This record gives structure tokens, sequence and C-alpha cells, in this order.
């Protein structure tokens, strides 16, 4: 029954509308839900705007009037120019009159702010259409009318604020370059009278609401107005004194002064420098006397969260960091400004103690700026010695686990601070360590934080000073661990001990007996059942190895053999209690060390010995499972095989090219294993259906295949002997994977096959032209059919497919020249299919392939294939690119859409296409490609955007073709087009902007 | 002795009781 | 929490699923600690599972001796069983539940704890 | 004690997925765009009693915007969502914020960067600063991995109740209760359930 308002044959029941509206805002359940769909359809009715004036006049529901203004807004925004002229002046007079009526009635001006703000915004949308060319007295009459009442003067500040935002802050995408410039120039011409009205209100009081609304509009002006209005008036004195005292105006005034700390000023004038000093001095004075003194505990204040204290402290941090990052040099030389400089930094110190992640990052960014300058700029660090001493403690106590980005910022600041005063940093850290020992500050979180801070300054002290520091730290940490009771406490401290020693490789490298003791200790921890310890021991082991590998490969003094031989020898007992992932990390670490041995025979011997246990287990299964293939369904057998291949992956990851001897030991049997597993998966799908691909048994089998491919990928991506890859590796690999991929049902095809082929083509693609052809033959058409029905199925295959086509188009373009014409047509379809994806991985690759394909065709010259390519697919690529550019569903690819389009258009206007792009009956003979290109595009846009005039399409195409060598201007013309198609009656002269 | 005692003290690092 | 008069026999990390029959689809219901709560006055065992962080209840039903744990075709670390009265979101409703664990060992250990509770609930 | 929460952001940023995860605990893998708005009651249990959010999950796509800023009237708090794998969704954050605060001039707002579970992150943490001058709370969240998924509501609850020490507490767990005419019915539903594989079998849980 509520669907009574959607019938516009009758007259609108205003009382019924007010009930439907309140049912949607105050109701619930199904009543609210279908009242929602009714209000949407009422609003989306193209004629509803005609019924907006009786709603705004007769309705008793402010929400109904809000919705009526929304319907008006859509009309003013999209169809204003299509209206008869008398309607435009009627709407304009109606809105002006209603706003005046709402400001006179004090109970509606006070209790209906949403409606007035929405009305002010609707008025601003009209000014964007009519002002100033058909409304040149708006600003003089706004100022005159402001002197009448206080409610109008305050409301005029709201209109001006919203006007400033629409013209300067949000115009860049919402309107054309020409229309934006027109509006900016109009406000700029008449701002002299706007600033006079604003300044008079701020100086004469007295209504707080009128003052705040005036300050809010001043905030917006500061984004663009010339500097003279700020420094050559008294307004800086008003902001930094009067308006800082009252809490009603404090928040907005602080934001205005923050923007002032960013204005474009002359760095030559000595008074502008004095005025920049003066308002900062006044602001800090008002804060110390009216808000809180410099000794106040801002951390507690922020945590109590009274009133707007949190937002004020956030705005104070923004103000101080912004001003001091730009102007602190103004305060560093004059001795009378020293206390002002240090109190301000002391407020930041107090602000930096607040428990608020995002606020801390804001202050940390400033500290980084400061301590970097004190590190490089002469005669500066001595000013801030007490500030920097406090900062050291703040950062040490707030050290985070090594957010990724936040730790790097803290480390860099702390490292700068250590350079500035090593001695002060040492005593603070040892003091904090002493307070961990006596128990006054003992905590798992506190001991970990301190250890991270100690480990972060590695490499900033002299090696000799570092030596005594490390020894003192490790000794005190060992005493801490010795004194605590329980494995929980001892594991935390032992973990911190290993973290610290892991962070000081210069110390470990100079003391082999200590380094050996560390490693032997980590091997003991690899048998610890307590959670986390085994993971920590393994992570520390590979971390230390990465930095001290040379000391494991050589024979240390008074040692009988390089320690790497001692590690490999006991590898079974060392790793016996580790989980498989931890064993793989161990083997990877050993591989790092072996690669340091540059004697080939000695490196291959260490590789053979390291791989001995997995090679023995491999030879067992290869003999056992090949005779006969039933064990490959045994759970335990599949797990052993996968863990053997993963061990090879881990070692190949750290050894790269040096891994080739071990790969040759298993390569042929591994590929045979790949075939056998592939048979069993296909057999299991046949016997049980597609659901078999989800069973544990098959997923274990696919893991084997994936790990095999990952191992091959890992070596080939890092190989140095590319010849051996081509003659030994590539051919048996293609025979093993391509046909199995092609002849499997879609649900059984491993997308990792495509990724592996991408790696092969990446490194040796220029050497295997026939191999690249066989890769396309086996995967191209069958994969395309999996992914060309929708945008959702087979997401992995989708991404790998276009990565593979991308590298083939780059490294072996001749493979596409060998495709039959029907297959090459599917190639073009698949490229355009990638345009239409919202998936960024597919979309970006698809546009890059199109751009690279055009360049591949261009470099062929005037030959039958290039000529035919243009006659067949040039306009396809032009029209498909225009489609994704203008459909509003692929905005993330605008930049690469523009460049591709610019490349296509520039080809025609550079006469790089020999053949005529038309058939010689379409158009009279002798017609240039440029003339036909404009005629094709004009017809295409006329049918795709019928609401455009012919003059708009012509002006747009004229500008676009002329600008196909200037990407920045070209893109501005596309953005202008994207604005004009959202509306009716766009000015065709807008395309003459450049 | 200072770095020798450190090495011995770490050698005795044990997690149990 | 209304867990005062109960003792914890078993606790395990788990993810709880419910079957949407009208959609041919499994749907997650919660992730957190699944506990075997044994009342000390009525001598009955129940399932209590709360979501991490929000602590909201995603499973609340007695380990009936008639329920049977059955494996899922795609998992060796899960059990599927029907539940006729669960009050995690109000009054008792019927659900086909699946519960998955971190490893096959925990799933096996859960099974041997689930029927041990079934032995207790029939006495 | 009820509060209206408007949730705004570009289409596909995961607004609806985030709400459903809090409503039912499920993770909806499919993108079905919201048409206008969907209102859902959401209740949390705190040490200060239960708090109820009336969540207005608005639509992100322009073609489905509906009443647009009409949904924001009388909102008491809000969440602005973007996708850290899509730079355009963070570029549009100021547009959503402008439209929002023009209606609601003084409400607590959380800015949320969703889908941090995805490896190839495109909007880097160092680039997310818009919340600073606007006094918004920011959180990295993931509806998929549940990373920080409770933080936006906890922070809003603390601001709305005005207690910074408010916490989520466990619901009181009542005692659960205790025919062969439906035995063949549940057996049929269990047969199809065992033959439908559980999603995300490679996850940790
Ligand atoms: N990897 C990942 N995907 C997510 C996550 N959250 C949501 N998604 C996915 O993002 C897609 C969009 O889903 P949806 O929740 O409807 O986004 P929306 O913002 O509500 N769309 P609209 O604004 O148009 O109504 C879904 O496919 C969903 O699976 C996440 O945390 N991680
Ligand atoms: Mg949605």
């Amino acid at each position: 029954s509520m669907e009574g308002i959607l019938d516009f044959s009758n007259d609108l029941d205003i009382a019924l509308l007010d009930q439907v509206v309140s049912t949607f805002y105050q109701g619930s359940g199904v009543q609210q839900k279908q009242a929602q769909e009714i209000l949407t359809k009422f609003q989306d009715n193209p004629d509803a705007w005609q019924k907006a004036d009786q709603i705004l006049q007769f309705s008793t529901n402010p929400q109904s009037k809000f919705i009526a203004l929304s319907i008006l807004d859509k009309l003013i925004t999209r169809k204003w120019k299509l209206l008869p002229n008398d309607h435009r002046i009627g709407i304009r007079n109606f809105v002006v009159g209603m706003i005046i009526s709402m400001c006179q009635d004090d109970e509606v001006f006070k209790t209906q702010k949403n409606l007035i703000n929405k009305s002010d915004l609707t008025l601003v949308q009209i000014l964007k259409q009519e002002w100033p060319q058909n409304w040149p007295e708006f600003i003089p009459e706004l100022i005159g009318s402001s002197s009448s009442s206080v409610n109008v003067c305050e409301n005029n500040m709201i209109v001006l604020k919203l006007l400033s935002e629409e013209v300067f802050d949000f115009s860049a995408e919402q309107m054309t370059q020409a229309k934006a410039l027109h509006l900016k120039n109009s406000m700029s011409k008449e701002f002299e009278q706007i600033f006079k009205l604003c300044f008079q209100v701020l100086e004469q009081g007295s209504s707080s609401s009128l003052i705040v609304a005036t300050l809010e509009s001043l905030l917006r002006y500061l984004h663009w107005i010339p500097y003279r209005y700020i420094y050559e008036t008294n307004i800086l004195e008003l902001l930094s004194t009067k308006f800082m005292t009252s809490p009603d105006t404090r928040a907005i005034t602080l934001k205005c002064l923050t923007e002032v700390s960013n204005l474009k000023i002359p760095q030559d004038n000595d008074l502008i420098k004095r005025q920049t000093v003066l308002f900062f001095q006044n602001t800090l004075q008002q804060i110390a006397t009216s808000v809180m003194p410099v000794t106040a505990d801002l951390k507690a204040t922020y945590a109590n969260a009274n009133g707007n204290d949190q937002s004020f402290l956030q705005d104070l941090a923004m103000f101080l960091t912004t001003y001091l990052a730009r102007n602190r040099a103004l305060l560093e030389s004059d001795e009378s400004l020293r206390e002002l400089l240090l109190n301000a930094h002391q407020y930041l110190i107090q602000l930096s103690k607040i428990e608020e992640r995002e606020l801390f990052k804001t202050t940390l960014d400033y500290w980084h700026n400061l301590v970097a300058d004190l590190f490089y700029e002469p005669l500066k660090k001595h000013i801030y010695e007490e500030i920097c001493s406090q900062l050291r403690l703040v950062i040490i106590e707030n050290m985070v686990r090594p957010t990724i980005q936040l730790y790097k910022s803290e480390r860099e600041v702390l490292v700068y601070l250590t350079h500035l005063n090593v001695i002060d940093t040492e005593e603070i850290m040892i003091s904090k360590l002493a307070r961990q020992i006596d128990g006054s500050e003992w905590s798992w979180h506190n001991i970990n934080t301190l250890s991270w801070a100690i480990g972060s300054i590695s490499g900033t002290m002299s090696e000799d000073t570092e030596k005594r520091f490390v020894v003192t730290v490790i000794k005190d940490l060992l005493g801490l661990c010795e004194q605590k009771r329980g494995k929980d406490n001892k594991a935390v401290v032992a973990s911190d001990i290993m973290y610290v020693v892991g962070q000081y490789p210069r110390f470990l490298k100079a003391h082999w007996n200590f380094l050996r003791t560390v490693i032997l200790k980590l091997f003991e921890f690899m048998h610890e059942t307590h959670e986390g310890v085994q993971d920590m021991a393994c992570d520390t082991f590979i971390k230390i190895v990465q930095k001290c590998k040379y000391h494991f490969v050589i024979q240390q003094p008074r040692e009988s053999e390089p320690f790497i031989q001692t590690i490999i020898r006991d590898i079974q007992k060392t790793t016996a209690d580790l989980q498989p992932q931890q064993v793989h990390t161990f083997y990877k670490a050993c591989g790092i060390i072996i690669s340091e041995e540059r004697s080939v025979a000695e490196r291959n011997r260490l590789l053979s010995d390291l791989m001995q246990l997995p090679n023995m287990a491999w030879d067992t299964i290869v003999e056992q499972s090949t005779a006969n293939p039933t064990l490959l369904l045994d759970s335990e057998t599949v797990k052993i095989i996968a863990n053997i291949i993963k061990t090879n992956v881990a070692v190949c990851t750290s050894m790269g090219a040096d891994f080739y001897p071990q790969l040759g030991h298993i390569y042929y049997n591994m590929l045979q294993l790949y075939r056998a597993v592939s048979s069993m998966i296909s057999a299991q799908v046949a016997a049980e259906g597609l659901i078999a691909t989800k069973t544990p048994k098959v997923r274990g089998l696919r893991t084997i295949k994936k790990e095999i491919l990952k191992l091959v990928e890992t070596y080939i991506s890092k190989a140095r002997n590319l010849d051996d890859v081509v003659k030994v590796l590539v051919e048996p690999l293609l025979n093993a994977v391509l046909e199995d991929y092609m002849n499997n049902v879609p649900d059984a095809r491993d997308a990792e096959v495509l990724n592996c082929m991408t790696t092969v083509v990446e490194k040796v693609g220029h050497m295997i032209p026939q191999g690249v052809i066989l890769i396309l033959q086996s995967v191209f058409e069958c994969t395309l059919d999996m992914i060309n029905k929708d945008f959702t199925e087979y997401p992995e295959h989708r991404v790998e497919f276009y990565k593979l086509l991308k590298v083939i188009n780059e490294k072996s373009f001749a493979a596409f020249l060998e495709l039959p014409p029907a297959a090459f047509k599917l190639f073009v379809d698949a490229i355009c299919w990638a345009f239409k994806h919202n998936n960024r991985d597919v979309e970006v690759n698809g546009l890059q392939i199109a751009l690279d394909l055009v360049k591949n065709i261009e470099r062929m010259g005037n030959v039958p294939f290039a000529n035919e390519f243009h006659k067949n697919y040039f306009f396809i690529f032009v029209s498909e690119t225009f489609f994704v550019l203008t459909d509003s569903d692929h905005k993330s690819g605008f930049s690469k859409q523009a460049l591709l389009l610019m490349k296509l258009i520039s080809l025609v206007y550079d006469n790089k296409i020999s053949v005529p792009l038309y058939q010689e009956a379409e158009v009279p003979q002798g017609t240039s490609n440029q003339v036909y290109l404009s005629q094709y595009l004009a017809n295409m846009l006329s049918n795709a955007f019928p609401h455009l005039t012919s003059e708009q399409i012509a002006s747009f195409l004229s500008a676009l073709t002329k600008q196909c060598k200037d990407l920045v201007v070209f893109k501005g013309t596309l953005r202008d087009f994207l604005v004009q198609i959202k509306e009716v009656g766009g000015d065709p002269t807008d395309y003459l902007f450049a | 002795t200072n770095l020798e005692a450190l090495q011995k003290k770490l050698e005795e690092l044990e997690l149990d009781e | 929490t209304m867990e005062e008069d109960e003792e914890v026999l078993y606790k395990v990390r788990a993810k709880l699923f419910r079957f949407d029959a009208d959609a041919k689809e499994w749907k997650e219901r919660g992730t957190g600690d699944c506990k075997f709560l044994k009342n000390k006055k009525t001598n009955k065992v129940r399932i209590l599972m709360r979501r991490d962080k929000t602590l909201k209840i995603c499973a609340n039903h007695i380990i009936a001796p008639e329920y049977t744990l059955k494996p899922n075709v795609g998992s060796d670390r899960s059990w599927v069983y029907a539940c006729t009265a669960d009050i995690a979101e109000g009054e008792a409703e019927a659900f086909t539940f699946a519960i998955r664990f971190g490893s096959k060992e925990n799933a096996d250990k859960f099974k041997e704890e689930f029927e041990k509770a079934q032995e207790i609930n029939k006495k | 004690v009820q509060f209206k929460l408007v949730l705004v952001g570009d289409g596909g940023t995961g607004k609806t997925t985030f709400v459903k995860r809090h409503l039912t605990g499920e993770f909806e893998k499919k993108y079905v765009a919201t048409l206008g708005v969907e209102v859902h009651p959401l209740v949390f249990h705190t040490n200060r009693g239960p708090i109820k959010f009336n969540v207005w999950d608005t639509a992100g796509q322009e073609k489905f915007g509906g009443l647009r800023d009409g949904y924001y009237i009388q909102a008491q708090c809000a969440i602005i969502m973007f996708d850290v794998t899509s730079r355009v969704t963070y570029k549009n954050v100021p547009n959503w914020h402008r439209d929002l605060v023009r209606v609601c001039e003084n409400i607590p707002i959380v800015l949320c960067g969703n889908k941090v579970d995805i490896k190839d992150r495109k909007v880097k943490a160092k680039s997310i600063v818009f919340h600073r001058k606007k006094n918004l709370q920011y959180y990295d969240i993931s509806a998929k991995s549940n990373y920080n998924f409770e933080k936006p509501f906890l922070w809003l609850a603390r601001k709305l109740i005005g207690d910074p020490n408010l916490e989520f507490v466990a619901m009181p767990a009542l005692a659960p209760p205790e025919d062969p005419a439906l035995a063949a019915q549940y057996e049929h539903d269990l047969e199809v359930a065992q033959t439908t594989a559980l999603p995300d079998e490679d996850d940790d849980l």
C-alpha cells in the first residue's frame, strides 16, 4: 500500500510521503526494507524533480525535504542545461527563498542543520552552473544580506565554505579543466570582498557559532588564497591569540594555523619570518596558560578521553610537527627564541608518550626529520641534547616487534640518536636492563621490547665499544635467565639472548669460539619441546649463517675441519626432533654456507654429503614406488616424497646455479615420478569424479607435482649455464608436463604448469623458439576456454595464463606469427578479454600485452602480416580500449588505457600504417587514414553516447588526435570527456583548454 | 677471561630445573 | 559467563562450519576454543565454543550419545555430524555441523574425547 | 541503547563481507553488490552492558547508490572502508568522507583498510595518512583472516559509551536442552554434507 507514491498519474500525497520516509528512517524489519525500495524508485524517477517544490513547501518531515533536495541535486548536476530556461530561474529563486526563510525562523535554523546544510549545498550546485556569468551580483548581495541578520551571516559562511570546496578541493575529477579554471578565476576575482566580510566578523565578535562557521570557511580559503591576505593583515594575531583561548574556536583555529604553516611565502622577507615566529610564539603561550603546561602528562590525558582532548592532542601534534619541520631554523639562531623552540619540542616529547599507534607514527615521522638533520647539519645537535636524551628513552620503551614499516622507522631514528650520543644510549639501555634484573620493570613484553631496541642499533658503535656493550648485555641477560624460575620465563629470556646475538654478526665473526658455542646452543634448542623454541633456534641459525657464512666454510685456527663439515656430519641427530618445515630451513642454511666454497670439487662434495639422507630416501622410494605404483596412495609415502622434494627446493633456493649437480642426480627420475603421479590423479578422478581433486589423497599427489615444478622453476630462474638448461632440462620437462596438462579435465589442470612455463620462457625463451610454439599449442586454447565464460572461475589459471602470454609476446613473438589465423584471432580476443577484468593482475597484463603487441607489429614494417593485422584488429583494439575507458567499471586502468589509446591514435597520424584501414567501397578513394579514423570514432561515440551533440564529439576528437604525443594533456582530454558524458549539454569549447 | 667466562656461561644456558 | 558449575575436560582450537542445505554449501560459524564442559550437578557434558576476540557463542549443545562423527570427503582433520538442539543463537535449532582442527592428531584426539563424553551423558 | 552506524566505501572493498562476518561468522567468497543499503542489527556484550549497532551497509557502486547521502541522516558513527589491494579505493576515501561529514558533522569515524591478508599489497602503510588531519581512527583489517576485525566496533563503542576501558565480555552460556520420524531426513542432509568438501582446506584452521 505504501507504493501509492510511485504513481505519478495522480498527485503526490505529501502526508503519505512523510510516512514512507519516517518508516524507512525510524522503522525496522520488512516494513523498513520495502519502504527503502519505494523511496529509491521515487528518487530515481526522472520526473520526480517536478514534485520537489511542493515537498519542500508542504511536507512536515525534514528527511523528506532532504530527499527532495537530493532529487534536485541530480537534476542540477546532470540535466541543468537541458531544462527550459524559466525552470532554471524558478528552481534558483525557490532555493534562495527557502534558505532565507529557514534563517529567519530561529527554531528551524537551530534544530534543522542537516536540511540547511543540504540546501546550502544545493545552492552551491546552482552557482557551479550559473555563477558568475548569469549571476554576477551573488557575492555583493551575499555580503549585503550578511549585515541584516546573524543567522544569514553565519549561513553565508557555510555557502562560501562549500563553494570553496567544490571549486578548489574537489573539482579536479568532478568537472572539466575549463569549467574548473573558470570557477577558480571567478572566486579569485571576488575574494577581496569575501575576505573583508570574513575579517570583519572575526574582529567584531561575537556569536560563537558565527565565529566558528567563519573560521571553518577560512580553513578552506587557506588552500589557495595568496599569502598577502594572511601576513599583511592582523588575522594571524587574531588566530594565534583570541581564537586560541576559547575552546569553541580552538580546534578550527589550530587547523587554520596548521595550514598557514604550509602557505607559499617569500623566504627573503625578514618580517614574514618575524610573523611566522610571532604566531607560533602566541599559539604556544595560549596553550601553556589556557590548556595545559609543558609538564602535563599528555599520555594520561589522552587515555582519559574527556571531551575533545584526543582530537585536540592529535591536532596539536599535527600543528607542531608541520610548523617545526618547515620553520624550526627560524628559532635556532636567536637566543631569545631558544625557550620557545625547546618547549615546543618538549610538547612533542610528551605527545610521543601517548599510547596511540597512528599518533605515534605522526610524531615519529617528525623525529626522523629532526635527528637526520642533526646528523648532517653543522652546529645543530647541541641545541637538542636534552630533547634527544628523552627521545632515546621514548623509542626504546615503544620498540615494536622487528609492523614491518614501523620497526624500520624506529630503528632508523634510534640509529641516528646513537650516532649523536653513543654514551647516553649505552647507559639508558644498561639502566633499563638493570631494572629488568631487580624486577621493578620485569615483564615478558618489557624484556622483549628492550632486546629489540638493543639489537636495532647494531653497527652504530665502534667495534671495540660494541664488543664491551654486547658482552655486558649478553652476560646480564644470562644472569636474568639463570635467576628466573620455570620454563616459560627461561624460554623468553633465552629467546631474547639469541635475538641479540643474531643482530651482532660483527661480534660473532671476530670471536669464533663464541660463535661456535652459539651454534651448538641452537642445536640443543632444536630438541626443546617448549613451543616456539624450535622455531626460534632455526630462525636464528639461518639468520646468523646468512651473515657469518664465511666462518663456516673455512677451517678455523685450531680446528680440524670447516665447521660446515661438522654440521652436515651430525645433521640427522641435530634435526631429528624438528618438524619438516624446520628441517627445510636447516638444509637451506647449510646451502648458504656451501655456496661460499668457490672450489667446484669441494663445493660439489659438500653438496653431495648434505643431500645424502634425502638422496638415500629418494633412491628408496624411486625403486620401491616404481615397482609397483601402489605405494603412491599410501599417505606416509606421499608425505615422504613431498618432503624430499621440498628439501631439494630449500637447498636449491640458497645455492641457485651451484645446485645443478644435485638436480642432475634426481632430474630424470623426478620427471618420471611426475608422470606416475599425474596418471594416478587422472585415474582417481575417473574412479571417483571431480570430487576426488578435493580428497586428501589427491591433494597430497598434487603437492608432489607442485613441488617438482617449483624446484625446476627455482633452478632455471637462477641458472648461469643457460646452454645446459636448453639441451638437458627443457626438452624432458616439456614432454612431462605439456601433454598431461592439455589432456586433463579442467579441474585437474595445475595452474603451476603455466607459471613454470613462464619461468622457462623468461630465461631461455629466446633460445627455444620451437619449444615456445609447443607451449602455446598445449596450453593456449584449452586454458582460454576455462576462463572465457565469466570473470570468476579458475582465478589462478587466469593470472598465470596472461603472465605466460605476456612473456611469450616479449621473448618469442614469432610463436604468435606461427599460429593459424583462427588461433591468432583467439589471441586478440583473449587480450581484449583481459581488458574487461576488474582483477588488477589480469587487467594490467592484458593492457601491457596489447601495447607490446602493437609495438611488435609496428617493428615488422610494411609486410603482409602487419598490414593484415591492422585491417583486422586496429579498430577492434581502438573500440575495446574506448569501452573500458568510458564504462566507469575499469577506472584503475585509466593510465595504461590512455597510453594504449595514444599509441593507436599516433600510429595513424604518423602514417605508420601503409594500407587503408577501410574497404575501398566504404569511403572515396585516396582518403587518408586520419580522415577515416575521425569518421569511425565520431560514429562509434555517437552510437555509444547518443546524448552528446555532434559538436562535442568533433571537438573532443579534434583535441584528442592533436594531443596524441602529449600524454599529460591527452589524459586531461579523456578526463574532460568522462565528465561530459555524465551530463547533457557539455560545452564543446572545453576541449580547447590546452 | 671476560669473553671466556661469557662463552662458558652461555654453554651452561639450560631451560629446565 | 555461566561456566561456574562446570569443569573443562577437553579444549582444542577448532573452526566450526554449518551446512547450508538450500545452497549446497558449507558456511563458517566461528573460530576459537572448543571446550568439553562437564556440569558438576547434573553430570552432563556439553559443547561450548566461543569466537576469538568477540567471545560470541558459535556452538552450545550437549554431546548426545546418539550423535555420530563422520569424516568429510575433503579433509582428514574434520568431523561432520548432525545436531538437533543447539542454542548458540537463541532457541534450539537443527544443524549439520563440521569441525576442523590444526592437524589429524587433534582431530583424532577430539574423536576419542567426543565419545568418552557420550559415555558420560548416558549414565 | 542503540546506535546507527553507516558503512561507506567503494564497491568491492568488502563492506558487506565484513558485516556478515560479524552477523553470522561466515565469509562470503562471492561479490554480490549491495542495492542501496542493507540494515542489520549487531549486538556486542561489554562490561558496561550490551551495545546494539544498527548497521547501514550502504552501496559502493554508483549505479546502485540509491539514496546515497540520504542514508547518513542521524548517523551516530561510521566506518569508511577501502581495499589495500586497490589504490583507487583509497583515492576515493576523501570523497566518501566529504559526503559523510557534510551530513554528520561530529561523529566518531573509523577508516578501515580491508584485505590485508592479500600478499601483493598496493596501498602501503606509509601512504595512509588521510585519517590524521580528519581525526579518524585507522585500522588494518581483513574480513578473511579476521585480523583486527573487532577493533572498529570496540573503538566506536568506547567513544559512544564514553568509557575508554570498555571491553568485550563473554556471553552467559545457558544450559543446552536434550524422534525417528525425522531420522531419514537428517540422514539425507548428512549424506550430502559429507560429500561436499569443506572450503579452504589448506588454511591453518
Ligand atoms: N582476500 C579477501 N577478500 C575479501 C575480503 N573481504 C571481502 N572480500 C572479498 O571482496 C569481494 C567484495 O565483496 P563485498 O563484501 O560485497 O564488497 P562491498 O564493498 O560490500 N561491495 P558494494 O559496496 O558494491 O556493496 C568479495 O568477493 C569478498 O570475498 C578480505 O578480507 N580478504
Ligand atoms: Mg555489499
